């Protein structure tokens, strides 16, 4: 891909998962060099995210952590716009906050961590914007089983 | 003016002038006349006299 | 600051009520059943709730104190008085208040 | 077993009074305080701009005397209109019981009566604010026109109308209350300001 | 009985009970002496969980909904929700159906602006632009209600394939005659107000974010615009019938409310200039022409073609949206929204997730209350048109 | 065995071992031990499970159900 | 150096001043108008042909298909067809809706093949029991209110049912048509020359 | 004439059910319902456009089905007559009950003519039916204004 080999010389690897039915070209990115490909990318004019939120990829299997990027020039036409994408481990694991290479990784960050409990390592306050902050449950994914409250019950 | 018919509105004091529509039900002399049209079937109701039986 | 969880005929807070007032205590967990007289009580069944609101806040609690567990305290506190209420241990108020039938309607049990 | 929720049946039956000058006196009480209803300036969600368009010039509820107030303390009626999230239900009751006692609720739009169109897969929409607080009318409808909130107000006004000061002895609240002791390990509040000052905002972790 | 005044910054709580139309927002805010330290804001007291929702329901079953993320006009995210599986299907809208959703949005737009233009006046001012804007907000909602079913929000016109119905018979004419009686108006506003000086000192230089910060910060809103970025994504992504259109784009420089509210206001009434653009030329005219010529010769002719029919063809409620991931946006009134659809092999997606511009355009609500004052923590929350419905996901 | 709609009810215990009910709290509901369980749809190993209640479905794996 | 401070002191007093005396002859003047409101109770604003009211029901056209609970975004409309087995035809027994729950949005008028289903110009609900927002088969139907037929409601017209150029609908004389002419009458016209 | 004694009482017992004419603002026919409830009569006001047969609803017993809305299979309620329940659920010294119906105007005249001819028997119920219209409020009995 016009990306993924842009990257290629810059002496690190990903995969190619190739377009989206929309010209994006997807990439996935390793959980532990993300912030290296993400600095290569920001140099290379990549300057505005548009989008970070994860999503369960299957009741059991693991979740994901989906980046956008767009080039975001003044008076523009379509731009390259790449998106990349990282495979986080169900159970255990995390993935690192670019927050500090780009911001809108503050609430997007922190609301995927509120509906699907991925923790983002260095990102300044990692809290849950919705669902009230003593919640427990990471409401979004794929398996979760909602508390049996009377104001949720029905209207009998 | 009996169910099932199709009907035109003469009146022209009224926002359905000149519709067409069929009667769905007719009660106390009042009738149910189903506009047909849009999207969303409309059902509105018209006295005896603010129709007329199109053929 | 107070933690309570208040809804319908089910009032817990976090304090303890000396003339009036509520006064954040972190261990009384006070209980208004029923403020707003929806039902009439008994006192049988004011004991049973009573009872089953000690049985709940104590056999089952070495959790935090957040106001998500206050909340679980109380739904169950809730679905026991709806239990009672069919039952007929208790019964709607009739009084000429609002009379909305919040917990259901009166059926005939066939 | 035999009827399931049944009714009070009760005793005592009415004690109300009957003499002309006293009913009389009554209608004034009541004239006075339905005629100029003073709603909260409450909205939550969509609903809201309905009621915002009931206040404009298009139809003001000015007429028959409604002005919208800001603090509940002196505000005698709360028109609820958007859909009550669990995070902000206890935010609800408490506008509610702070605010004096012959007060008044209009349950308007789907999401208060019976939680609406969120009233399936939703895990945080309280479905219907009767399980809140003593509704008095409904109105049913995803944003209802500002002229069926009108009729609401209508029907509202014809039931305040029907009081008796001879009555007002169901207008307190009971107070049956108790308390259990507990151990349940109190934590730190989670929510203070410190949002730009945190040492976390200020550099990288190495 | 008293407060006991000491030393320290003051924390005030702005709480989810606003007596405004800024939805239910906590802002827990400190300060030291009139000023602002830093604010923490308190979303979620909206959350309802659309995103769970979406991934429950079929596509003509959600699309009712989606008017609800961002109320006022309820009709961008509706574009946005039709958009998602049509792209994937390929589904071919045509051009009428395309005239028709660009002449609602519009409209939706300049409603949009009204209500953000009525409060933010009276918060920097009068109540009396309130009982003005709801004059000239309802001669659209009487349009709405003749075009779709409702008003505004819950209008579900749009479709897949196109539009669900074509526009009633005196509907162009109409729609005409408030455009003429609205478009002085727009500078009606900037005579009554926009010079008194007091009022443009309020808002000289209060609230600012550089150009390269609006980008680092993801402001896709005006409130990109206002900070000298010409870029929106209608001209960048050549949405469906623009290029047909003159399009003058509006940016500031400085970055400041007073930006924003004239980008607004060019905005709103470079809509009217659209409008009036394309109701003289949609592919058949007015409705009431368009069905005499279909009556009287359209019964083969080119009038019953593809191109001028208010839809394509009518799907069933079980589309089954096909398998592949796909990023649709729209410039929205508060800039863009996003909806990441993937979706696997069936009627219920998998992971609909919704990207609301004012949920970014909101961080930087900390960044804009760096020491401003205490008295332009709202004029500076009215700067950014705060919709917490759009603030659930 | 299980499949197209039939009544399921996890067991009590092959769900908060599973490392996968990390998700939920560790406290359980009432009515998942009710035999109102009608599944919807099967990806091969996992089953999304209605239960009577006006809360989201649940996708859960057929270790942790049984028909009731 | 101190002059400039003062004139331009006075440049921003004087505008001030001017800049309120145009608004308080502009206030002034908004008083002439006749104002906009329509007093509803008295004024009723009579809807327009598509506005999606209480739904009607008409109990010898269903034929229990149930697309309308399909395509209900919350599956509302409650069915309760036995299927008798006279040779293959359902039977319905109850049809209900409960209205506090509705959304208002008409799919299930939209997909209703037989045209069973309809949409009303009631917006007037309002109850004290919301039970009692449970529509019966029977309740359902019930003749609709057509607010022109009120002896204590004036109707008023919105804005998409008045001639060319008309704004308000207040002060209109009784033979004003919607905007322009209906498909038929310019067929007619095209028809002669 | 801006005070009213209690002549409605007395035409209410002596018609059994009347069809007030209430001004379209509704605030002014509550006194006479206060006036009806001070004397021993018991009212229930159940907004009448949301009522079965009418039959089924107030003599006899009626299947209720609540909305499950994808989950909870169809179920019934049979709620009890809405009047013989309310019968016998009167106070001590109760002198009857009426029945008041707010929005009589979407009934039908079959509909008033049963409500008019269930007052006769079943003794102690009368109705009010509040159908729209005049700018004063006055009555008329329900046997009357039909045919
Ligand atoms: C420093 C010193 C200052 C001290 C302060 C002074 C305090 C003054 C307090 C008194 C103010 C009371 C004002 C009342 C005005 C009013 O009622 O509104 C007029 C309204 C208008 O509706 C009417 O109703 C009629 C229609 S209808 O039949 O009611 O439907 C019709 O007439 C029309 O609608 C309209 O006219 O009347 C009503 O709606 C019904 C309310 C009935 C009012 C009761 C009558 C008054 C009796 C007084 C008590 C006397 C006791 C002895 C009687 C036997
Ligand atoms: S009641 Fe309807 S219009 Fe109002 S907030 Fe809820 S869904 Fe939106
Ligand atoms: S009205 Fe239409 S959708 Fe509803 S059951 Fe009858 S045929 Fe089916
Ligand atoms: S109006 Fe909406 S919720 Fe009601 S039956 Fe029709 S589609 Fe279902």
């Amino acid at each position: 891909g016009p990306v993924g080999r842009l990257l290629q010389s810059q002496n690190l690897s990903v995969e190619s998962l190739g377009r989206d039915a929309s010209g994006v070209e997807m990439i996935k990115v390793d959980r532990d060099r993300l912030l290296a490909v993400c600095q290569t990318l920001y140099a290379d004019g990549f300057n505005y995210l548009r989008c970070q939120a994860a999503y369960d990829s299957g009741p059991g299997q693991d979740l994901v952590s989906t980046y956008h990027l767009i080039k975001l020039s003044d008076n523009a036409d379509r731009p390259p716009e790449v998106r990349i994408k990282v495979f986080v481990p169900r159970d255990d694991p995390r993935v690192p906050s670019v927050y500090w290479i780009w911001k809108t990784a503050d609430w997007q960050e922190r609301e995927s961590y509120d509906m699907f409990g991925i923790v983002y390592e260095g990102h300044p306050n990692l809290k849950r914007i919705l669902m009230p902050e003593d919640w427990v449950g990471w409401p979004l994914r794929k398996d979760y089983i909602t508390p049996d409250f009377y104001e949720l019950q029905e209207a009998y | 003016i009996l169910p099932g018919m199709t009907v035109k509105v003469t009146n022209p004091n009224d926002t359905y002038y000149q519709f067409q529509g069929i009667v769905q039900r007719i009660t106390d002399g009042k009738v149910a006349v189903l506009f047909e049209g849009g999207n969303w079937d409309k059902l509105v109701t018209f006295q005896a006299s603010e129709l007329e039986p199109v053929v | 600051m107070l933690l309570k969880s208040t809804t319908r005929h089910v009032h817990i807070y976090a304090g303890h009520v000396v003339d009036g007032e509520v006064h954040p205590d972190t261990e009384t967990l006070t209980l208004n059943v029923d403020p707003d007289n929806e039902l009439e009580w008994n006192e049988a069944a004011l004991a049973k709730v009573e009872a089953k609101f000690r049985e709940l806040v104590a056999n089952a609690a070495g959790e935090d104190l957040t106001e998500y567990n206050l909340r679980r305290i109380g739904s169950d506190l809730e679905h026991f008085i709806r239990s009672l209420l069919m039952q007929g241990e208790i019964g709607y108020n009739l009084n000429s208040r609002v009379r909305n039938y919040s917990l259901g309607i009166p059926r005939v049990n066939h | 077993p035999a009827i399931l929720n049944p009714i009070a049946r009760p005793e005592v039956p009415q004690e109300l009074a009957e003499n002309i000058i006293l009913t009389s006196l009554n209608d004034v009480y009541d004239w006075a305080r339905l005629s100029s209803l003073w709603p909260l300036m409450y909205g939550t969600a969509c609903c809201f701009i309905e009621f915002a368009a009931m206040i404009g010039s298009r139809f003001d509820f000015d007429r028959f005397g409604l002005v919208p107030r800001n603090s509940p303390r002196q505000a005698d009626l709360i028109i609820t209109s958007g859909t009550i999230t669990m995070k902000m239900a206890p935010a609800l009751v408490r506008l509610y019981e702070q605010m004096p006692s012959p007060k008044y609720v209009i349950a308007m739009g789907a999401c208060t009566i019976t939680g609406g169109m969120f009233s399936s897969d939703s895990y945080s929409a309280v479905r219907g604010v009767d399980k809140l607080i003593p509704v008095d009318v409904y109105l049913p409808g995803c944003p209802p026109r500002p002229e069926a909130i009108m009729d609401a107000i209508v029907k509202l006004r014809k039931k305040i109308a029907n009081e008796h000061i001879n009555e007002r002895g169901n207008l307190a609240q009971t107070h049956r209350l108790f308390t259990a002791k507990h151990k349940m390990k109190p934590v730190p509040p989670i929510l203070t300001g410190q949002y730009l000052n945190a040492p976390s905002r200020q550099a990288p972790p190495p | 009985p008293k407060i006991e005044t000491r030393t320290e910054p003051m924390v005030i709580n702005m709480g989810p009970h606003h007596p405004s139309m800024h939805g239910v927002l906590r802002l827990m805010v400190t300060l030291d002496g009139e000023d602002v330290i830093d604010c923490e804001p308190v979303i979620g007291y909206l959350h309802r969980g659309m995103e769970k929702i979406a991934e429950n329901r079929t596509n003509i079953m959600f699309i009712p909904y989606v008017s609800r993320w961002d109320y006022a006009a309820g009709m961008f995210n509706e574009a946005v929700t039709v958009n998602a599986p049509e792209k994937l299907a390929g589904i071919p809208v045509p051009k009428r159906a395309s005239y028709i959703r660009v002449i609602m949005l519009e409209l939706n737009r300049i409603a949009n602006h009204l209500l953000w233009l009525g409060p933010f006046l009276a918060d920097v001012g009068a109540q009396t632009p309130f009982f003005y804007i709801f004059r000239e907000r309802e001669y659209i909602y009487d349009l709405f209600e003749a075009a779709t079913g409702m008003r505004f929000i819950n209008n579900n016109y749009f479709r897949i394939g196109g539009v669900a119905a074509d526009l009633t018979y005196g509907w162009v004419t109409k729609c005409r005659d408030f455009c003429d009686y609205f478009l002085p108006k727009v500078d009606e506003y900037e005579r009554l107000i926009t010079n008194n000086p007091i009022f443009v000192r309020r808002l000289q230089g209060v609230g600012k974010i550089s150009r390269e910060e609006a980008i680092n910060w993801g402001l896709s809103g005006p409130m990109l615009r206002a900070s000298g970025v010409k870029w929106d994504l209608r001209k960048v992504d050549h949405y469906e019938c623009y290029d047909d259109f003159d399009w003058d784009v509006p940016v500031a420089t400085e970055g400041d409310c007073l930006a924003r509210y004239i980008v607004r206001i060019q905005e709103m009434r470079e809509s009217v200039k659209i409008i009036r653009q394309a109701l003289d030329g949609l592919p058949g005219g007015p409705y009431e022409n368009l069905e005499a010529k279909r009556m009287l010769e359209g019964a083969k002719s080119e009038w019953n073609g593809f191109d001028y029919q208010y839809i394509g063809k009518k799907l069933s409620p079980t589309f089954k949206i096909p398998k592949g991931e796909h990023y649709v946006r729209v410039e929205s009134g508060k800039g863009e929204l996003g909806i990441y659809l993937i979706g696997d092999d069936n009627v219920f997606p998998w992971r609909w997730k919704i990207r609301p511009p004012d949920f970014n355009n909101l961080q930087v609500l900390p960044q804009l209350l760096k020491g401003m004052k205490v008295a332009d923590i709202v004029a500076i929350l009215g700067s950014i048109d705060v919709i917490m419905g759009s603030v659930d996901r | 065995a299980i499949k197209k709609g039939d009544l399921v009810k996890v067991v009590a215990e092959k769900l908060a071992n599973s490392l996968e009910a990390l998700a939920s709290d560790h406290r359980y509901p009432p009515y998942l031990f009710e035999g109102r369980g009608e599944v919807v749809d099967i990806r091969g190993d996992y089953a999304q499970i209605k239960f009577p209640v006006p809360t989201p479905t649940v996708w859960l794996r057929l270790d942790q159900l049984e028909v009731a | 150096k101190f002059l400039n401070q003062i004139t331009n002191y006075a440049k921003e007093a004087v505008q001030s001043a001017k800049y309120i005396g145009q608004g308080l002859s502009v206030t002034f003047d908004h008083m002439r108008r006749r104002p906009i409101t329509v007093q509803y109770p008295y004024e009723k604003l009579i809807p327009s042909e598509r506005f999606r009211g209480r739904i009607h029901f008409e109990f010898d056209k269903c034929i229990a298909c149930e697309v309308c609970v399909r395509v209900c975004p919350i599956n509302l409309p409650v069915v309760d067809w036995v299927f008798n087995k006279e040779l293959k035809k359902k039977e319905l027994k109850h049809y209900s809706i409960d209205f506090g729950v509705c959304i208002f949005c008409a799919n299930c008028v939209e997909y209703c093949p037989t045209n069973c289903l309809s949409v009303t110009e009631e917006y007037e609900l309002a109850t004290y029991d919301r039970h009692e927002l449970n529509y019966d088969s029977v309740a359902m139907g019930r003749i609709p209110y057509k607010v022109t037929q009120d002896p204590m409601v004036t109707p008023i017209r919105e804005f998409a049912y008045l001639p060319a150029g008309v704004m308000s609908g207040h002060d209109l004389p009784a033979g004003a048509q919607r905007a322009g002419e209906r498909p038929e009458a310019i067929a007619n016209t095209a028809k002669s020359s | 004439g801006l005070l009213a004694g209690y002549q409605f009482v007395k035409d209410l017992e002596s018609a059994g059910a009347l069809a007030l004419f209430v001004p379209p603002e509704g605030g002014f026919e509550g006194r006479y319902q206060r006036r009806l409830r001070s004397k021993g009569y018991t009212t229930l006001p159940m907004s009448a456009p949301g009522l079965g047969d009418l039959a089924a609803y107030l003599t006899q017993e009626h299947g209720i089905r609540p909305a499950h809305t994808g989950k909870e299979d169809i179920r019934v309620y049979f709620q009890p007559p809405l009047v013989t329940y309310h019968l016998e659920n009167l106070p001590p010294n109760a002198k009857g009950l009426v029945l008041w119906l707010i929005d009589g105007k979407r009934l039908s005249k079959q509909e008033f003519a049963y409500l008019a001819q269930l007052t006769q028997t079943l003794p102690k119920f009368k109705v009010v039916v509040e159908v729209g219209g005049d700018r004063v409020v006055r009555w008329e009995p329900l046997a009357d204004w039909v045919a």
